[PDB]
């Protein structure tokens, strides 16, 4: 689990009406939560519980395309009779682990104080052991089997996981099995300065449909078409009067562009 | 002469780091100096590391 | 002059101000940084105008708009964190506020 | 709002300087210097406060010429399709309505467009009240 | 990602022409550990020439 | 809990102020995350004050070293308490043994 | 790498590296690989790694 | 190289 949201409370260093343990207790227990998604990279859980009782992995509304690697893992315990919580929690496939620190990307994402940042923990294996033996060879000596157990969270499969090391390990080794000298710097490259936004059709400029059927009235779908063209063809553009012209200045000419630039160069190659 | 205190609060969920300063109780003191990878600390037979 | 708490600041620019509530304090919860504004207070800046004839004009029409400064509590610059609780001592005479 | 202005007016002293039309006017491009700073796209807002009758009402200038920079003042030579403009030159649009007139910096912008102005306009009276003597014995 | 790090190396010195020093970089946190280690084990026992 | 102590942890626990230890033995009527509230046997009560007395284990609070403190409740429900018994480890408490 | 009091070395390897190298030259009198020729430091290395 | 990735060949998918 990355990231989860519970109704009742604000920040985790509160608590809630109802649940025994505080919410800091509720996340770590979370992050000992483990769960296998299978179609999906990321996913919304949704846990809703009401009344007396402990409140485990199973209660959780699953799906199909989500397992949970074993349901008795206990979450919480509610004491209370009308005591009730429901909870959003973000599962996302990783590799290794990251904390809930550096994991910020932006300044709007935590601005819904509901989303709690678990430190993502996602690591399958918990141990692994080994030992070389004497392999029972049909005809030769001295030489060895290796027993490797993993204790691990159930999630992931053993032989698979094995197979994934190994294809790891091939990939990794793969750089200096055929080495040279060899330097990804190619300094002085050579590419034409046409900026690529200009490929992608007006509508992805996050704005409303009306005004991309409006730009669509005009049969101008593409930017690196309409970089060719001034405001001298917008009250003309069928039915471009003040609200969707309102649309028009402001989400296309504010991201740095211009409603309309002399250009030479297009398209290459679209 | 005051009229309003506003208290607020702010908490922090202070992680470990290399730099800190740890000890037992026997006057062991001492600065942490690396978060090694799991996959290198020494261990046990059993798998288990340390 | 007296000393007010209200939401809005002369010159800083939205941001600043979006942590607030409508009474000018943060919501409890959100992870501020070193820099954002807790409050939100803002002071009688100006003195030594003398002129009747606009202190008229901003008794009843700038009567709040005369002598604006934004000596308002940052969290110092450093210290991030996540605000948990907030305590509001008002005396009394002073007659209140919402968060209060 | 409007009922603020005409308080204003009112407690103007120097209301033959700044009778209500011109007045209002003067706090129109206030607003307009206001509304300047409530979007980061510099617009020329013009209100038409509706200097007795009611409360104001924000437009948007398109300032005709055959650029788009800042697009919410731009307007070519004959773009007046839509709407029934079909004017060339000074057809400006009311799209964005009910901006904020009561604010802080709105009212500081107010006391300082209504400060300047009324100064200007005192100094403009008294240069021809006393130029009426040119040829006296002035003192000094 | 699922998709992991694979190095840009840097440099093949060849001083005297029988004994070298390879560069590698970069590799994840502990590639460098385990590939270095294998290798080592690797070539020093399990590597098959006349003498 | 440390595992090598010196039995003077529950001593030091109990006697300090950083546990919420009972009052009156009784039952464990409700237990929340922030509240307990216990409801005494019939020996040790008084003619009014039904039985139910209620302890508000304080949440995350300051401390003059500016560390936090609170009290989590290590009893379950319903069960059983006598006098004098841990129903709150402090901070750096387990289950009424200093645990640092 | 000389104090200015006395002419003698302050670069003195203190502790955890004079175990190691005094480990690493000592002598068991029956220990795995006694009684060997190595044809240099490097063969030896490669001995015992 | 070789003859470890060919040692790990039996393992691998791609």
């Amino acid at each position: 689990v990355t990231e989860v949201e519970i109704d009742g409370v604000l920040h985790e260093y509160s608590t809630k009406e109802g649940v025994q343990e505080d919410i800091l207790e509720i996340l770590l227990n979370l992050k000992g939560l483990a769960v296998r998604v299978q179609g999906k990279d990321e996913v919304i859980l949704t846990l809703n519980k009401s009344g007396i009782g402990p409140v485990t992995a199973a209660d959780i509304t699953h799906d199909g395309d989500v397992e949970i690697v074993k349901p008795q893992h206990v979450i919480c315990h509610l004491t209370d009779e009308n005591a009730s919580i429901s909870m959003r929690i973000k599962v996302q496939r990783g590799r290794g682990y990251v904390p809930a620190s550096t994991r910020i990307h932006s300044e709007e994402d935590e601005r819904p104080i509901g989303r709690l940042l678990v430190d993502a923990c996602y690591s399958p294996v918990e141990r692994i052991a080994y030992n070389v033996e004497a392999a029972r060879v049909e005809q030769r000596t001295d030489l060895d089997k290796l027993v490797i157990e993993m204790e691990t969270n159930g999630t992931i499969d053993p032989e698979e996981a094995i197979r994934r090391a190994a294809t790891i390990l091939a990939e990794q080794l793969e750089a200096f099995v055929d080495l040279r000298d060899v330097r990804q710097p190619e300094v002085k490259e050579e590419k034409p300065e046409f900026d690529p936004i200009l490929l992608r059709p007006v509508d992805d400029l996050e704005l409303t449909v009306r005004s991309a059927n409006c730009l669509k009235a005009e049969a101008i779908h593409y930017i690196g078409d309409l970089v060719q063209r001034t405001e001298v063809e917008l009250l003309k553009t069928p039915n471009l009067g003040k609200k969707s012209l309102t649309e028009i200045k402001d989400v296309l000419a504010s991201r740095g562009l211009s409603l309309g630039m002399r250009l030479e160069n297009w398209p290459p190659a679209s | 002469g005051v009229l309003k205190i506003v208290k607020v609060y702010l908490a922090v969920k202070r992680r470990i780091q290399p730099g800190d300063k740890m000890a037992g109780r026997h006057g062991n003191k001492g600065v942490i100096s690396k978060i090694n990878p799991i996959e290198d600390m020494p261990y046990d037979e059993n798998g288990t590391p340390v | 002059g007296p000393e007010e708490i209200t939401a809005d600041i002369p010159n800083v620019g939205e941001a600043a101000l979006s942590k607030l509530d409508e009474s000018g304090i943060v919501y409890i919860g959100a992870e501020v940084t070193g820099g954002d504004i807790l409050v939100g207070k803002v002071t009688p800046k100006g003195e030594t105008q003398l002129t009747p004839e606009e202190k008229l004009l901003r008794a009843i029409f700038g009567e709040k708009a005369s002598d604006v400064k934004d000596s308002s509590l940052r969290v110092p610059n450093g210290v991030s964190g996540t605000v948990i609780d907030v305590q509001v001592f008002t005396r009394d005479g002073v007659e209140k506020d919402k968060r209060a | 709002m409007n009922k603020e202005i005409l308080a204003v007016v009112e407690a103007v002293s120097n209301e033959k300087a700044l009778p209500r039309e011109k007045i209002f006017e003067a706090l129109e491009s206030a607003l307009a210097t206001a509304t300047k700073k409530k979007y980061e796209q510099e617009i020329d807002v013009r209100v038409q406060i509706d200097r007795k009758s009611g409360d104001f009402d924000t437009f948007r200038r398109w300032l005709v010429v055959d650029e788009v920079t800042q697009p919410t003042k731009e307007i070519t030579l004959e773009a007046a399709r839509y709407e029934d403009e079909s004017l060339n030159l000074g057809d400006y649009v009311e799209d964005q309505i009910e901006s904020v007139t009561f604010d802080r910096i709105t009212t500081q912008t107010a006391k300082q467009v209504i400060v300047q102005k009324v100064r200007e306009a005192e100094r403009a009276m008294v240069v021809d009240q006393f130029r009426e003597h040119e040829g006296e014995i002035i003192t000094g | 990602v699922t998709e992991f790090l694979k190095p840009r190396l840097v440099d093949i010195e060849q001083v005297s022409s029988t004994h070298a020093k390879v560069t590698l970089e970069p590799l994840e946190r502990g590639f460098g550990h385990t590939l270095g280690n294998a290798l080592r084990r690797i070539l020093l026992s399990s590597m098959p020439g006349c003498a | 809990k440390p595992l090598v102590g010196t039995g003077m942890e529950r001593a030091v626990a109990v006697d300090s102020g950083v546990t919420a230890v009972a009052k009156r033995g009784g039952v464990v009527q409700y237990v929340d995350a922030s509240r307990i509230v216990i409801k005494v046997n019939e020996d040790e009560m008084y003619p009014g004050e039904a039985g139910i007395d209620i302890y508000n284990l304080t949440k995350y609070t300051r401390s003059n070293q500016n560390t936090c403190i609170n009290q989590m409740p290590c009893v379950s429900l319903g069960e059983p308490v006598e006098r004098g018994d841990v129903l709150a480890d402090g901070p750096s408490t387990d289950l009424g043994e200093l645990a640092l | 790498i000389l104090s200015p009091a006395n002419g003698e070395p302050i670069i003195v390897p203190s502790q955890d590296v004079v175990l190691g190298l005094y480990y690493m030259t000592r002598d068991c009198v029956n220990a795995k690989g006694e009684g060997m020729v190595l044809t240099g430091p490097k063969e030896a290395e490669r001995l015992y790694r």
